[PDB]
C-alpha cells in the first residue's frame, strides 16, 4: 500500500533529521581530534587555535 | 556623626585611602596584622578633594610615638585639619595627607609618584581599579560627565608584579568642636569575569 | 628614586580603635547593585557605540550584590 | 590614487633603561610600557645584531610603520645557543620556571647579539635561570608554573642571589634552585615585543611615519588611501556638516562614515564605488543607456 | 570544577640500551618501543643539551603529562651542521638512502 | 599513538590516584581516566 508507505516515510524522514544533527559531533573535519579537551591537551595555545 | 549618637549633621562626601601590595605581615613591635613589605602602592587623596597620590615605594617603618615602627601603635590613621588646610578654595594645602602618612613610614626608593587634579562637587561618583600586563588601570566616573554612572579610563601605573592584597586607609577629620560634620560613607564591590 | 618631599619629623597623632561603633546596627544602610541603571560598569575601551545592543565578557560586579 | 595622512605630534619614547646598564637574569626580566609616544626603530635595531625573529599575526616589517595603542616589550639576558627552550610547546625549565610567552596578542621574538662598541650596556658575571619552583607536600614536590607573561613565584627566593651551580634558596614552604655559567664572547639578549591595536586613536607610531599630508581639500573628488591616527583604508571623502569629543563616526554595522580633520571641516566616507549603476540595452538596435 | 584521575601502576620504561654503548650510524639506527611502562621524562631531557626540536600535531610539553598507546623513538649519531639534510622535503642522500 | 582504550604509556609526573569521585559527584569535573580526558558530571548508575 502506497499510502501506508508514505507513513512510514514520514517518520523516517523525522528520524532522519535528529540522525543527521548527533552524528556531525564525531567528525573532525580535518583537525587532530574531534574533541575538545584532546586538542586542549595535546596542543599548545599558538597551535590550538 | 559616628563619635556622637546624638547629634545630627547634613552628610558630605570623602574620598577612601588604598595600600596595595604583593606581600603582607605582621608590625613586628606590637603583632598587629596588615604591614606591606617590598614595594607598595598607594593611593591618597589631598588637597581638601581637589588631589589625589599615587606612588609605589617601599615603606620603612618609624620608631616614634605611636608611629608603625613603635609599641603604641593601632592603626595607620591620616588625618586633616579644615580650620588651616581647607580655609579657602585659594590656599588649599595639597600635601597634608601626604606629610600625615610620611610620619608613619620612610618612603624608599620610590618608582614613580603621579597626581591627578579633582574638581570639587558633591556629586556621587564611582571609581575603579583591575590589573593586566600593561600594568594597573584606574578608571573613574568624572572623567566624560560626572552626572552619568559610566566609569572611563584615565591612568594606567607602571606595577607589573601580581597584586594579591589591599588595605583601606581609615581616615580621620579634626574638625573643630563648632562643625563637627558627618561624613559620607563608601562601599566596595568586587569584580568577577562574567558575561 | 624619586623625589617624595621633605622627610616627616615628629610624633604621630594617637588613634582610638572602637569597631562597635562603626559596625553596629544602627550604622547600617545597605545598598546593593542596580543592573538596571548599570551601576558599576567599565565602559569598553577605544570606541563608543550609540543606539544598539551588545555582549561582553569582562570585569564586572554581580547583580543585586 | 592620492593620499591623505593625519597625525598628531607626540613626544619620544623612552628606551634608556633598555640601552644602559646590566640587562637582567631571565627569571627577573624588564618590561617596558609605551603609549602616546614616537620611536626611531632604524636606530634602535641598528645597535643590534639580529640571529633570529619570529612573529604572530604582524611582520617586522609592520613593526616600523604602522600606528598601535601600546607597545610592551620584555627583555633579558639569554644565551643564543639555548634558543630552543623559548620556543613555543618547549618541555624544558625555561617555560616552566622563567619564562612563558604570551599569544593573546600579536607579539614577536627577538635574539640578538650585543656589539663591542656598544659600551652602554655592561656585561653581567654569569648567566643565570632557574631550575626548578615548588612547595613541600606530603605527596613529595608541588611544582609551581610560570602563567603566561607573569613572573614565577619563587622570585622573592631568587633574589638573593646564586654563587655556584645548583644552589638552592628556602624560606619554608618554597623552594628554589638556580643555575650559572660564565659569559664568554660578546653578551647576547632576548627580546618579546607585543602590540595591541585599538578601535580609536592609536598614539604610538614610529617616525617614519610621523607626517602631515592632509591635503584633503584638493584630493576630494578622488578616490584615496588615508591613515587617520592608526586608522587605513580606501574610499572618498565628500563635504558634510556635522556625538563625543571623537573624530570617527561609525554606523550600526562598524563601517567608518564620517571623519572630523584638523582643517576643522567635517567629511562624509564612502567606499571608492557606491553609486549604483544600472545599464538599459536593447538588443535590436544594438543601443544601451545608463541610470 | 573538581578532579578526577584514575591511573594504574606499571613498570619503569627501559632506556638503558640508549644511555649506555655508542650510538649506532643513521643508516643503521635503533628502534625502542615502549609499551605499558612508565618514564621519568625529566631525568631523560636533562641528559642531553638540545639544540632544536620540531614537532608534527603534538608539542614537546603534552608529551611530558599525557598518555598514549605506544611509544617509539629511533635514535642514531649525527652532525648537527647537516641538520637540513633531515629536514621534510630535502633533495639529499640522507633521505634518499639513509 | 593514541588509542581509544586505555593508554598505558604515561609519564610518572602524571602517575595519580585522586579518585575521590565519590565527594564529587554533583560537580561538572574534569576527568583523566587512562588516558582519556574531558569534562562532564558523573551519576551512580548501575550496570
Ligand atoms: C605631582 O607629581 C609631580 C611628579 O612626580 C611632582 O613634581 C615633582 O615635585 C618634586 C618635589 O616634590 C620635584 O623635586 C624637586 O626637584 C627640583 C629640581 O629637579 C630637577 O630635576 C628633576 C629630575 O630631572 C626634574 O624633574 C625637575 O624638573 C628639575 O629639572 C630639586 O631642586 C628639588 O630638590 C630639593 O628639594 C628636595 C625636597 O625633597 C630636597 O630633598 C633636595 O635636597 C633639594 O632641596 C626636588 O628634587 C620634582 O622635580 C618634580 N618633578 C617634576 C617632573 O615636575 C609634583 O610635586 C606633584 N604635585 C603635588 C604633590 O602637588
Ligand atoms: C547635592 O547637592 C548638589 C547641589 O545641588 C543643589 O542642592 C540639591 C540639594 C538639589 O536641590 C539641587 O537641585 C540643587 O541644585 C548637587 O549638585 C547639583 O546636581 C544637579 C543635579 O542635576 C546639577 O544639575 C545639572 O547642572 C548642569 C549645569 O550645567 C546641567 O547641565 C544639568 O542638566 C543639570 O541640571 C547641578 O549643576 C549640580 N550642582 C553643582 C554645583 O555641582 C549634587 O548632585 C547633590 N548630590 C547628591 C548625591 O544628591
Ligand atoms: C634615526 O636615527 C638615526 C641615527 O641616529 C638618524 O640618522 C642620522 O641623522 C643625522 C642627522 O640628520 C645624520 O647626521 C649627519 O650625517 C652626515 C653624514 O655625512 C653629516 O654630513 C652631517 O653633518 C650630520 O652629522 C646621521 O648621519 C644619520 N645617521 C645614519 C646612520 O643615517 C635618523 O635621522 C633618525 N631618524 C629620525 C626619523 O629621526
Ligand atoms: C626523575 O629523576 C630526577 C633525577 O634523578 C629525580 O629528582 C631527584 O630526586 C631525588 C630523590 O628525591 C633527589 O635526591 C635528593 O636530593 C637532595 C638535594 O639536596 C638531597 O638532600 C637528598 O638527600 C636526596 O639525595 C634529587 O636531588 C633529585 N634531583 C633533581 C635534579 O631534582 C626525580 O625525582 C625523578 N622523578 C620521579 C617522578 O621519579
Ligand atoms: N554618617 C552617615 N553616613 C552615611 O553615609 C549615612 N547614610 C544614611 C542613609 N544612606 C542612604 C544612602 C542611599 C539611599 C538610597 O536609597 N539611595 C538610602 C540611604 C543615613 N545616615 C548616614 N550617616
Ligand atoms: C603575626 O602575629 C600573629 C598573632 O598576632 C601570629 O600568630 C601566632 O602564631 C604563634 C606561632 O605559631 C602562635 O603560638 C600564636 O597562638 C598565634 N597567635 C594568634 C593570635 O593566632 C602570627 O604567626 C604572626 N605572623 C608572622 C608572619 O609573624
Ligand atoms: C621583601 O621583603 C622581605 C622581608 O622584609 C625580604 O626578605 C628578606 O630578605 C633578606 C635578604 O635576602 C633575607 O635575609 C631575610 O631573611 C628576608 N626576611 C624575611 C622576613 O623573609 C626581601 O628581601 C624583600 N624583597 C626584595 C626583592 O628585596
Ligand atoms: C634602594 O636602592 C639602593 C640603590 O640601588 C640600594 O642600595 C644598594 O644596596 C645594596 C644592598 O644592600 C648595596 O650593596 C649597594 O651598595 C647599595 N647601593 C647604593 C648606591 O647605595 C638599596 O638597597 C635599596 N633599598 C632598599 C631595597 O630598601
Ligand atoms: C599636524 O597638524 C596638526 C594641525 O595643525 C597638528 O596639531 C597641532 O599640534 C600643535 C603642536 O604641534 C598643537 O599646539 C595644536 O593645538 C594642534 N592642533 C590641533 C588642531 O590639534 C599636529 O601636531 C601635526 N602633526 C604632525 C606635525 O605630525
Ligand atoms: C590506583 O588505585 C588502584 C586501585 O587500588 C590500583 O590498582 C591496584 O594496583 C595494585 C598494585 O599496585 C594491584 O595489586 C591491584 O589489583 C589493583 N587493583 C585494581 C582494582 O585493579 C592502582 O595501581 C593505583 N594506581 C596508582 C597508585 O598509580
Ligand atoms: C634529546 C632527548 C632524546 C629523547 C629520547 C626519548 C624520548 C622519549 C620521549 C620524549 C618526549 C619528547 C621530548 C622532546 C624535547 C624537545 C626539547 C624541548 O622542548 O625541551
Ligand atoms: C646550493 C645549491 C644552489 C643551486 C643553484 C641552482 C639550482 C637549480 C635548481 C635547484 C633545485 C633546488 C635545490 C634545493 C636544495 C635544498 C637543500 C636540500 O634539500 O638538500
Ligand atoms: C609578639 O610576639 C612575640 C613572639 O613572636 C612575643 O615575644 C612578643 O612579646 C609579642 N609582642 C606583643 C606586644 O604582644
Ligand atoms: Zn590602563
Ligand atoms: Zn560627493
Ligand atoms: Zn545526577
Amino acid at each position: 500500500n502506497l499510502a501506508f508507505n508514505k507513513v512510514q516515510d514520514a517518520v523516517n524522514a523525522n528520524a532522519m533529521a535528529l540522525s543527521k544533527l548527533a552524528a556531525e559531533l564525531s567528525n573532525t573535519f580535518g583537525a587532530i581530534s574531534s574533541s575538545i579537551s584532546d586538542i586542549l591537551a595535546r596542543l599548545d595555545p599558538p597551535e590550538q587555535e | 556623626t559616628i563619635i556622637s549618637q546624638s547629634t545630627n549633621r547634613p552628610i558630605k562626601k570623602i574620598y577612601p585611602a588604598f595600600m596595595l601590595g604583593h606581600s603582607v605581615g605582621n608590625y613586628t613591635p606590637t603583632n598587629i596584622t596588615g604591614r606591606y613589605l617590598n614595594h607598595t602602592l598607594v593611593i591618597l587623596p589631598d588637597g581638601c578633594g581637589t588631589l589625589v597620590h599615587a606612588f609605589y615605594c617601599i615603606l620603612q617603618p618609624r620608631t616614634q610615638a605611636y608611629c608603625a615602627g613603635a609599641s603604641t601603635f593601632t592603626s595607620v590613621t591620616v588625618w586633616d585639619t579644615p580650620a588651616s588646610d581647607c580655609a579657602n578654595s585659594q590656599s588649599y594645602n595639597r600635601l597634608a595627607n601626604l606629610n600625615a602618612f610620611k610620619l608613619y613610614f620612610d618612603l624608599i626608593n620610590c618608582t614613580f609618584r603621579y597626581n591627578y587634579t579633582i574638581t570639587e562637587d558633591e556629586n556621587a561618583e564611582w571609581f575603579g581599579i583591575t590589573q593586566d600586563t600593561q600594568g594597573v588601570h584606574l578608571y573613574s566616573s568624572r572623567k566624560e560627565n560626572v552626572f552619568r554612572n559610566n566609569m572611563f579610563h584615565f591612568a594606567t601605573l607602571p606595577v607589573y608584579q601580581k597584586i594579591l592584597y589591599y588595605t583601606v586607609i581609615p581616615r580621620s577629620i579634626r574638625s573643630p568642636f563648632n562643625d563637627r560634620k558627618a561624613w559620607a560613607a563608601f562601599y566596595i564591590y568586587k569584580l568577577h569575569p562574567l558575561t | 628614586s624619586v623625589d617624595m618631599g621633605t622627610t616627616g619629623s615628629g610624633n604621630c597623632i594617637e588613634s582610638q580603635v572602637q569597631p562597635d561603633f562603626f559596625e553596629t546596627a544602627r550604622n547600617t544602610w545597605p545598598l546593593s547593585i542596580d543592573t538596571s541603571k548599570a551601576e558599576g560598569v567599565i565602559y569598553p575601551n577605544g570606541k563608543s557605540y550609540s543606539n544598539i545592543t551588545l555582549t561582553y565578557t569582562g570585569l564586572y560586579p554581580k547583580a543585586n550584590d | 590614487r592620492g593620499e591623505f595622512i593625519e597625525q598628531a605630534t607626540t613626544q619620544e619614547c623612552d628606551f634608556t633603561p633598555m640601552l644602559t646598564g646590566t640587562p637582567p637574569p631571565i627569571y627577573n626580566f624588564k618590561r617596558l610600557v609605551f603609549t602616546n609616544c614616537n620611536y626611531n626603530l632604524t636606530k634602535l635595531l641598528s645597535l643590534f645584531q639580529v640571529s633570529e625573529f619570529s612573529c604572530h599575526q604582524v611582520s617586522p616589517s609592520s613593526l616600523a610603520t604602522g600606528c598601535y595603542s601600546s607597545l610592551t616589550v620584555d627583555y633579558f639576558a639569554y644565551s643564543t645557543d639555548m634558543s630552543s627552550y623559548l620556543q613555543p610547546g618547549s618541555a624544558g625549565e625555561i617555560v616552566q620556571f622563567n619564562y612563558k610567552q604570551d599569544f593573546s596578542n600579536p607579539t614577536c621574538r627577538v635574539l640578538a647579539t650585543v656589539p663591542q662598541n656598544l659600551t652602554t650596556i655592561t656585561k653581567p658575571s654569569n648567566y643565570a635561570y632557574l631550575t626548578e619552583c615548588y612547595k613541600t607536600s606530603a605527596y613529595g614536590k608541588n611544582y609551581l608554573y610560570n602563567a603566561p607573561g607573569g613572573y614565577t613565584p619563587c622570585l622573592s627566593l631568587a633574589s638573593r642571589g646564586f654563587s655556584t651551580k645548583y644552589q638552592s634558596h628556602s624560606d619554608g614552604e618554597l623552594t628554589t634552585t638556580g643555575y650559572i655559567y660564565p659569559v664568554t664572547g660578546n653578551l647576547q639578549m632576548a627580546f618579546i615585543i607585543s602590540v595591541q591595536y585599538g578601535t580609536d586613536t592609536n598614539s604610538v607610531c614610529p617616525m617614519q611615519a610621523l607626517r602631515n599630508d592632509t591635503s584633503i581639500e584638493d584630493k576630494l573628488d578622488v578616490c584615496v588611501e588615508y591613515s587617520l591616527h592608526g586608522i587605513t583604508g580606501r574610499g572618498v571623502f565628500h563635504n558634510c556638516t556635522s556625538l563625543r569629543n571623537q573624530r570617527f563616526v561609525y554606523d550600526t554595522f562598524d563601517n567608518l562614515v564620517g571623519y572630523h580633520s584638523y582643517n576643522g571641516n567635517y567629511y562624509c566616507v564612502r567606499p571608492c564605488v557606491s553609486v549604483p549603476v544600472s545599464v538599459i540595452y536593447d538588443k535590436v538596435s544594438n543601443s544601451h543607456a545608463t541610470l
